[PDB]
């Protein structure tokens, strides 16, 4: 239970770090932010999905 | 309309007109200020021995009581009293006041509020002439200092006698014995502060020279050079582009002021910001961060301990410390 | 004044004595030509520290 | 040590992500 | 005791007002003070 | 020595108020420049 | 104020008022002195809180006599929680003695002209013999400061030169009483005890006090002074 | 040290502190490649 | 030594605070051109303010 | 020293502050 | 004795800048 | 973003370029907070995962577990921790927190609106709109107001604070019954900041401590509902100056104020930073030091009342300027020290002989004991002892650090305070260029200076 803890904190690292590098890239980029609406949508949303997954799952482990 | 008696009283003291400006910050500044020169005239000339470190043993200090003028002070307050109000009214009489260290707290609280008015008299004055407000910030820096040795090291010694004796072998003695305690020499702070004072003197050297080496020819060989120019022309009176021609053969091409307003910005701020660091590294050492401390720091393979510089800067230190205070110590670590 | 009065100190004297202080603490290991085995007995100091 | 080489990778990936970002945005277009 | 003190030291009294004949005059003073800046008003 | 703190705390009152009020009454006006 | 009081009230509200360096004062309790049942007693917490301090000179005419001084330190002056024992008789015959506690206090003096009197207010070791009415008796008087005191130019008797190293010629001859020789020599008191306003119930005496003893004579460099002591008093008795 | 669940995670905790200090940093690297405009 | 730092920053400040305009912009540094006969800064300014 | 210090700091006054009060005076005579 | 002289001495230097501030050459402005 | 050209603003002085750029300036506050709360959070987690145990935490260069410990998680009596999961959870939410505060920040910064006014006008401002910066500045402190009464809760409902004045050596305490009494919350602060005084650093109970903070939080919940609900009088007006620099510099004075009064609460007081978590205060290392020095010269049979110093004026007891029984020594300059292991043995004459006699403590020796090896004397190589001493003792204590950062914050932050209060004023008068180079107003005036 704690195996499924740190792979989920592992994954949010790496998500979290694809953020850092992308949102800035992203926002910036000359009309980039338009079509890339649904990947920053996505990154955001499994961000936090792996944030309150990561939450519950220090409560079992 | 300007009929009213405050209005009369505030057009005199905002007046620019006045041979020395007042202002708003000088009718703190001026009484602030005379209170303590009466005071610290008075005191240097006959204070009676005051009672530094606590002891029941007091140092003169005063003219009268057979000082010259490199060893007259006036001395701090009692360890007794520590960081306590001590005012006049406080104490029993003028006699005790003055033998407890009534003179010194009174005069720095004085001086405290004084420079710092002076500070807000600078600005004022400055906005009352239309000109830019920076030589408040500039001089806040030896007001820095003025605080850090007066007010901040005696609240963090936790007595306003560790705090600097107005005097000339007292401030030699309060740099031995804060050397001694804190070991100065090696804080990073005062070795910015040192290179602040030191760099203040090159640049002003090296401006000076620059500028007297550029002086457009006007006047003859037996007339003052100075001479050469009159107050209030608009004319440069430097040739700026060949000094900076000078100097970058001299130094670097590249690396040199090309802009005078450059040049004077680095002048303002190199010896500001240094005193700055080193009114901030006495305030360090007041809170007892102290200096860089290699106290056996090399050692052989053997484990055994070579001597170095800073061990001989230590032997120093060792030598300064088990002398300050020689009575007032009853217990080994130094934690007053 | 200060040798005929017991009494006398100044900053000045002060300064004497933190010189002595660091005269006698520092030449051991300042001047080693000079071999200064001095005991710690001799060492001037001040009280307890 | 197994420590010391994950604190490497970790301080070397973060302090080429800050002028990662840079370089990207100076080469992927602009408005930097 | 052998002389007569304020005695005023710590005790932490409101802006060091040990009797309020100290108070009463530092609220006249101010009030003195704000009565001339008022009724030297409507000015400039 | 009542005396002296009672006449002390009234200088710097004094003192202090006229600062207080000097630049409540409209220094930021007293500029010499254009508004 | 009485001891019931002063010990109602806390740490924080004596502190900064002076209170602690004033010694109880008695209001109940019969002035009658004589009605304390006489026998062998054990005094606890000896209290004496000085109300003048005078100071013998020479007048230049030619006349001896104790002037008025002020106090330079602060309330650092009055001596408390002393122990000891005492033999009163039916007869009124009492013998005080006094062991431990805070019995000395030292302080500093002015004469007029500015002159500074140092002196090391004691009680120690007092064997005071009389009647209730007054008993008086002698103190010892330590000398000021101890061995291991350094002068302005070093010095002392256990720490310290000996000698004026400040000038490497001079070392000899007239300056004996400076340098070559140093005394501590403790001195001897002499003190007047009254009592007044006895309460017997409770088991507490109180009154007023009178001693004369010597100043500090330092190193011998000046003659010591003699100080009158005069002030009030407090003690329980077991 | 952290918690049990987390003790593998520590060395990336440990850089994290300097975060700001970069950031700073970053500010004048990005300034460095928009030619100080 | 101190009185020279004193020279140094009071008459750096002094300067960078007597300043002409000459401006059309915050930034000062800007309104000085090295080749040109026209002072930079107030002397008659810094002279009352002093 | 406690005369000959007074004789040196009164003539070490006198002569340059004399020197100085003659090259004034010769300047302010002259407009 | 010395004391008379170092008074002298520092209020003198104190008259020097009363006499530099309040009777200096004025700046002529032409 | 904006360059020299278009807006007269240097590189080395670009934030003034979004000054009059309410979205961007707004981009870079949030992505600041969340640079702040990032550095809580990293901290945290960077002192729990060096945190050790068996050492007391002012031994291992901890600043933000002491603040957390001092609202009573993770320790209980004695100071002694027992969690380190409520210091781990502080950190991962402070953490997660500055991952969302830095998206609002970033995004607001590059991609989010110039100006505010033009399509969000509840958030529009303008400097010189007094109603509206006033309607900002009660919001503000409606939210700082609820912050002072969550704590106000913290210690009243939800497990009490830390009080080091509880008997025994130390405990977490539900604080019952706060003072609010207005003379005595406001005694503080019209209080003078010398010795045995102190301004508001005295303050010496969770009482005086959590009642001030239900006055705090009541007065910024008013004023809030009162600026919003007002605007500046004409005095205010004709007296302050309205362009947000000016509102700048009103707020670096104030911080550099808060950031100096911070400094000497983290040097002197002991309530709010209680010693088993940030080490000794300096008057409480040298009161600890003659108190050790005292029983141990009563263990080996030696009567401390007596035995005057080398200067005759007592080795171990003295008396005050005020008359009371103090430490003797250099000691006696911290005498208005107020501690947990000195109250139970000072009586109203302050320290009692008898007292000190019989009634010692074996947890107040050993606390003595360990403050007096621990005082907050140390190099910057944190090199504990004083200059002269041995590179042995790894250790600076936080109390050190803290005053030491703090002061050189605030005094930087009234330089800034000073910078831009002047650069406010000349720029509202108009000469932060400089002269008009022809009504230059020192040639309107008359000769002779
Ligand atoms: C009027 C204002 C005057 C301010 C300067 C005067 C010096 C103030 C001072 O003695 O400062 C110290 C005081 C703290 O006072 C201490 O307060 C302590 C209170 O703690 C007491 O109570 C505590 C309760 O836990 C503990 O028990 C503690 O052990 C116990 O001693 C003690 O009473 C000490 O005796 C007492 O000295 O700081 C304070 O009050 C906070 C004041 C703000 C700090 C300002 C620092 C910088 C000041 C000027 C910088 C100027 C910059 C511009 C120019 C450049
Ligand atoms: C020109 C261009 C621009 C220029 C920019 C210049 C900016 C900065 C330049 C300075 C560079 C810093 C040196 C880096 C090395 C270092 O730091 O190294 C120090 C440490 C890392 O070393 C570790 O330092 C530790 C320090 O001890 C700490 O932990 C110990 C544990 O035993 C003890 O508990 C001790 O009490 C406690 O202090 C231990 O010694 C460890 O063994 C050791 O590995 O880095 C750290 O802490 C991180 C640093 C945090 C401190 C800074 C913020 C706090 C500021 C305080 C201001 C105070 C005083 C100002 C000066 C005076
Ligand atoms: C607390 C630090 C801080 C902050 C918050 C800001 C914020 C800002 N600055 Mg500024 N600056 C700073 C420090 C800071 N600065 C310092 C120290 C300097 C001196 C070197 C400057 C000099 C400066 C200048 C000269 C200018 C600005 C400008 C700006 C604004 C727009 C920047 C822009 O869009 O251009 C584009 C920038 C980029 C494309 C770089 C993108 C990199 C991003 C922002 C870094 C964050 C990535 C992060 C790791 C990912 C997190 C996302 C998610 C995972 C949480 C903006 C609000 C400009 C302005 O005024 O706007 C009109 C401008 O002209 N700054
Ligand atoms: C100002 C608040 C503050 C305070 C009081 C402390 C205090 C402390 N920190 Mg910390 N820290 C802070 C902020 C602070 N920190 C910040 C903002 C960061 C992010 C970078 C860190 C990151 C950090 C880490 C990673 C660690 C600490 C550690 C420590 C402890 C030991 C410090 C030490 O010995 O280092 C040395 C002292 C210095 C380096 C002082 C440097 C002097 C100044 C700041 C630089 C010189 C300025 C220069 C002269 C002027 C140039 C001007 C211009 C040109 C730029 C100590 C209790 C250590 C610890 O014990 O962990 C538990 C540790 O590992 N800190
Ligand atoms: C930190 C939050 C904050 C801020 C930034 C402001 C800012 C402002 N307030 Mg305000 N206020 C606040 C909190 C705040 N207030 C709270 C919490 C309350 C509820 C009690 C009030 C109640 C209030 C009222 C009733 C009024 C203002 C007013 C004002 C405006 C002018 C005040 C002034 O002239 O300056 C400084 C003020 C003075 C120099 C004179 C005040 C007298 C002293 C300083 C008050 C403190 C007493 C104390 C003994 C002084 C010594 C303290 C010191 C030792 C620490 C100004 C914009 C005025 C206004 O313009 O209305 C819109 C006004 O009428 N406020
Ligand atoms: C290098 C930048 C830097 C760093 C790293 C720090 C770091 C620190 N500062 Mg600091 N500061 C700085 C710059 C910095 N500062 C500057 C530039 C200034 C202006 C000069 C200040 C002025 C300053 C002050 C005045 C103070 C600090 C303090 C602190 C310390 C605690 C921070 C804190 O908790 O604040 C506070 C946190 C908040 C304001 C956010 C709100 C938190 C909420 C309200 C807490 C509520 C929780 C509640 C109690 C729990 C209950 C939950 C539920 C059950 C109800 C910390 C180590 C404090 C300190 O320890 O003094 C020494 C302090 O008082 N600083
Ligand atoms: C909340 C506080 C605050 C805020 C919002 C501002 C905001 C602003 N300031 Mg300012 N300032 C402040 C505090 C603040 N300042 C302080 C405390 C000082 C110290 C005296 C200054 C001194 C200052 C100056 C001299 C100037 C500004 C300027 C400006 C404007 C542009 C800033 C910029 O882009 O510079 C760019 C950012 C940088 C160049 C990075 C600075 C790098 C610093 C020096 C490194 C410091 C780090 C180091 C570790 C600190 C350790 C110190 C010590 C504690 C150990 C802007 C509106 C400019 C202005 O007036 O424009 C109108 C300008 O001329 N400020
Ligand atoms: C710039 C940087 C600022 C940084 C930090 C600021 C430092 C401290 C902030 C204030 C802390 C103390 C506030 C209370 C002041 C107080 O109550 O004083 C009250 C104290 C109390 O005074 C004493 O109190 C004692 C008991 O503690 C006794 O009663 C004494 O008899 C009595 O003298 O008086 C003072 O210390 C001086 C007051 C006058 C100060 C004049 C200067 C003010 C200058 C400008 C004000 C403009 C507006
Ligand atoms: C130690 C004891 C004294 C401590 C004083 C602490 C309590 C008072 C602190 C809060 C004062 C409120 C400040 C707001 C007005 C200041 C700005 C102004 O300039 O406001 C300007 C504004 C312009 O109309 O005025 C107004 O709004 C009028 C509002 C102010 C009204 C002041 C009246 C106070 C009573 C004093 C008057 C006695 C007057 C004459 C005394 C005669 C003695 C012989
Ligand atoms: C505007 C701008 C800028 C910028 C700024 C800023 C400030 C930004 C930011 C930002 C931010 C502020 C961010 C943040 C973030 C965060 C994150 C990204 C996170 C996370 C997470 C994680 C992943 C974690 C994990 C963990 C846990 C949970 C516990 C255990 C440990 C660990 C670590 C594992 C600059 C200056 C450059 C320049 C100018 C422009
Ligand atoms: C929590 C707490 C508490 C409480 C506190 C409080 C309650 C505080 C407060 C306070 C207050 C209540 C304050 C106030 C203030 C004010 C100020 C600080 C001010 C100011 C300003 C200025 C400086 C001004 C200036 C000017 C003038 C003079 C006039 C107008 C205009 C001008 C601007 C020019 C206690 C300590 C108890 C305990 C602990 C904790
Ligand atoms: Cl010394
Ligand atoms: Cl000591
Ligand atoms: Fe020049
Ligand atoms: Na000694």
């Amino acid at each position: 239970m704690t195996s499924i803890l740190q792979i989920a904190l592992l994954g949010l690292v790496l998500v979290s770090f694809a953020l850092v590098v992308g949102v800035p890239v992203v926002f910036a980029s000359p009309n980039g932010w338009t079509e890339n609406k649904g990947v920053v949508f996505s990154g955001l949303s499994v961000w936090f999905l792996l944030v309150f997954a990561v939450g519950v799952f220090n409560s079992f482990a | 309309e300007n009929t009213s008696l405050w209005a009369r009283f505030c057009e005199w003291i905002t007046s620019t007109e006045n041979r020395l400006y007042i202002g708003w910050f000088g009718v703190i500044m001026i009484p602030t200020l005379l209170t303590a020169i009466s005071v610290y005239i008075i005191a240097f000339i006959a204070a009676p021995p005051v009672d530094i470190d606590g002891i029941r043993e007091p140092v003169s200090g005063s003219l009268l009581y057979g000082n010259n003028i490199i060893t007259g002070a006036v001395v701090p307050t009692s360890n007794a009293i520590g960081l306590h109000f001590y005012p006049i009214w406080e104490a029993a009489s003028l006699d005790e006041w003055l033998y407890n260290g009534g003179p010194y707290q009174l005069v720095v609280c004085h001086f405290f509020l004084g420079v710092c008015c002076y500070m807000g008299r600078e600005w004022e004055l400055s906005y009352r002439l239309g000109m830019r407000p920076w030589i408040a910030v500039a001089y806040s820096a030896p007001v820095a200092a003025a605080t850090a040795v007066f007010i901040i090291y005696p609240i963090g010694q936790g007595s306003f006698s560790d705090g600097m004796p107005l005097g000339i072998s007292g401030t030699f003695n309060f740099m031995i014995v804060f050397q001694a305690e804190h070991n100065i020499l090696m804080h990073p702070f005062h070795m910015f502060g040192v290179a602040g004072v030191f760099g203040g003197s090159l640049f002003s050297a090296m401006h000076g020279s620059l500028v007297t080496s550029s002086l457009i020819r006007e006047t003859t060989e037996n007339e003052s050079a100075n001479a050469g120019y009159k107050f209030g022309q608009e004319e440069e009176t430097y040739n700026i582009v060949a000094a900076h021609g000078y100097f970058g053969r001299l130094i670097f091409q590249y690396a040199s002021f090309n802009n005078s307003r450059s040049l004077h910005f680095f002048l303002a701020v190199w010896p500001v910001v240094c005193i700055w660091l080193t009114a901030l590294g006495i305030s360090t050492m007041a809170f007892n961060l102290n200096g860089f401390n290699f106290n056996q720091s090399v050692v052989d393979s053997n484990g055994r301990v070579l001597n170095t510089w800073a061990d001989i800067i230590n032997r120093a230190n060792l030598g300064m410390e088990v002398m300050h205070e020689r009575n007032a110590h009853n217990f080994p670590l130094d934690l007053a | 004044r200060a040798a005929e009065d017991p009494e006398f100190e100044t900053f000045y004297t002060k300064n004497i004595l933190l010189n002595e202080g660091i005269r006698a603490w520092m030449a051991a290991q300042d001047q080693p030509h000079e071999k200064l085995t001095l005991p710690e007995e001799v060492l001037p100091r001040g009280n307890a520290l | 040590s197994l420590t010391l080489i994950l604190q490497l990778v970790a301080l070397f990936a973060v302090v080429a992500a800050g002028p990662l970002v840079v370089v990207l945005l100076s080469v992927r277009g602009g408005n930097l | 005791l052998v002389d007569d003190r304020m005695n005023g030291d710590g005790t932490g009294l409101p802006f060091g007002v040990n009797d309020g004949i100290l108070g009463w005059v530092i609220a006249g003073t101010l009030g003195t003070i704000w009565a001339i800046y008022f009724v030297s008003q409507k000015d400039l | 020595m009542l005396t002296l703190k009672i006449f002390v705390y009234t200088v710097v009152t004094f003192f202090v108020g006229l600062f207080i009020f000097g630049f409540l009454s409209n220094d930021p006006s007293r500029n010499p420049g254009k508004g | 104020l009485t001891y019931d009081e002063l010990q109602g009230l806390t740490y924080l509200q004596v502190k900064g008022t002076g209170i602690a360096n004033t010694c109880p004062v008695v209001e109940q309790g019969t002035s009658n002195v004589r009605e304390l049942k006489p026998g062998d007693y054990k005094l606890e917490k000896f209290c004496m809180e000085p109300t003048s301090f005078t100071v013998k000179e020479e007048d230049a005419k030619g006349r001896e006599e104790f002037v008025k001084t002020k106090l330079l330190t602060r309330l650092t002056y009055g001596l408390d929680g002393m122990n000891g024992s005492m033999k009163i008789n039916n007869d009124g015959s009492v013998e005080f003695r006094e062991d431990e506690g805070l019995d000395y206090a030292a302080t500093t003096v002015k004469l007029p002209g500015g002159e500074y009197v140092p002196f090391l207010f004691t009680i120690k070791e007092f064997d005071g013999k009389g009647t209730l009415d007054s008993f008086s008796g002698d103190f010892l008087v330590p000398s000021y400061r101890g061995s291991t005191f350094l002068d302005p130019k070093g010095r002392g008797g256990a720490t310290g030169y000996d000698n004026a190293i400040a000038l490497p010629a001079k070392a000899d001859a007239d300056e004996i009483q400076r340098l070559n020789n140093k005394s501590y020599t403790p001195g001897k008191g002499s003190a007047v005890f009254s009592v007044a306003k006895v309460d017997t119930e409770t088991g507490e005496i109180a009154g007023v006090f009178e001693s004369i003893q010597p100043s500090d004579t330092e190193m011998g460099a000046h003659p010591a002074k003699d100080i009158k002591i005069t002030g009030l008093w407090y003690g329980q008795l077991t | 040290k952290l918690p049990e669940a987390y003790a593998p995670f520590s060395p990336i905790v440990d850089v994290l502190p300097i975060i700001p200090v970069l950031f700073i940093l970053l500010a004048f690297v990005w300034q460095a490649s928009v030619s100080f405009r | 030594v101190l009185g020279a730092a004193l020279l140094c920053a009071i008459h750096g400040a002094t300067v960078e605070n007597t300043l002409f305009e000459d401006g059309d912009g915050a930034n000062t540094f800007r309104a000085f051109n090295p080749t040109q006969a026209e002072e930079t800064y107030s002397m008659v300014t810094a002279n009352r303010f002093w | 020293v406690n005369i000959l210090g007074l004789t040196a700091t009164a003539l070490f006054i006198i002569i340059p502050t004399s020197f100085l009060l003659i090259l004034y005076v010769k300047t302010a005579a002259s407009e | 004795m010395e004391a008379l002289v170092y008074t002298f001495l520092l209020i003198g230097t104190l008259g020097i800048i009363f006499f530099s501030i309040f009777f200096r050459e004025p700046p002529r402005i032409a | 973003g904006r360059d020299q050209e278009t807006t007269g603003f240097a590189w080395w002085a670009g934030n003034a370029r979004l000054i009059n750029l309410s979205g961007k300036l707004l981009g870079a506050h949030v992505a600041h907070a969340g640079l702040i709360v990032f550095w809580a959070g990293a901290m945290n987690l960077f002192e729990v995962s060096h945190f050790v145990p068996e050492k007391p935490m002012y031994e291992q260069g901890l600043i933000l577990l002491p603040h957390i410990a001092t609202l009573g998680y993770g320790v209980g009596p004695g100071g002694e921790v027992l969690d380190t999961f409520p210091y781990f959870v502080s950190g991962v939410l402070h953490l997660i927190s500055s991952a969302v505060l830095g998206f609002g920040g970033v995004y607001h910064s590059l991609i989010g609106p110039e100006t505010l006014e033009e399509s969000y006008p509840f958030f529009g401002y303008v400097w010189k709109d007094k109603n509206k910066m006033t309607n900002i500045l009660g919001y503000h402190l409606i939210i700082l107001g609820c912050g002072a009464w969550l704590l106000v809760l913290k210690a009243l409902y939800f497990g009490g604070v830390y009080d080091t004045w509880a008997p025994g050596g130390g405990d977490v305490r539900i604080i019952s019954n706060p003072t609010t009494n207005a003379a005595i919350i406001f005694g503080y602060i019209v209080k003078s900041p010398f010795g045995g005084d102190g301004w508001i650093v005295s303050v010496d109970n969770l009482e005086d401590i959590i009642g001030g903070h239900i006055w705090i939080g009541t007065l910024c919940i008013l004023g809030g509902i009162w600026h919003i609900y007002t605007t500046p009088w004409p005095w205010a007006r004709r007296a302050f100056v309205w362009s947000g620099e000016a509102y700048l510099s009103y707020s670096l004075a104030a911080v550099s104020l808060m950031g100096f009064t911070a400094c000497c609460f983290a040097w002197f007081n002991n309530t709010a930073y209680p010693s088993e978590f940030y080490g000794p205060t300096g008057p409480e290392a040298s009161q600890a030091q003659a108190f050790t020095f005292l029983v141990r010269d009563q263990r080996l049979g030696a009567n401390v009342a007596s035995a005057q110093g080398p200067t005759g004026l007592g080795k171990y007891l003295m008396r005050s300027p005020t008359g009371e029984i103090i430490f003797g020594g250099e000691t006696m300059r911290f005498w208005d020290f107020r501690g947990p292991w000195v109250e139970p043995l000072r009586g109203p004459s302050g320290l009692d002989l008898v007292k000190l006699k019989n009634d010692i403590q074996p947890w107040q020796e050993r606390r003595a004991a360990e403050y007096m090896t621990h005082a907050p004397l140390g190099s910057l190589n944190s090199v504990g002892g004083v200059a002269t001493e041995i590179n042995a003792v790894n250790f600076v204590s936080p109390r050190s650090w803290l005053a030491t950062s703090h002061f050189c914050l605030g005094f930087f932050f009234f330089v800034g305070h000073l910078w831009h209060a002047g650069r406010a004023r000349a720029a509202a008068a108009g000469f932060e260029k400089g002269i008009d180079r022809v009504d230059e107003p020192v040639l309107s005036m008359r000769p002779l200076d």
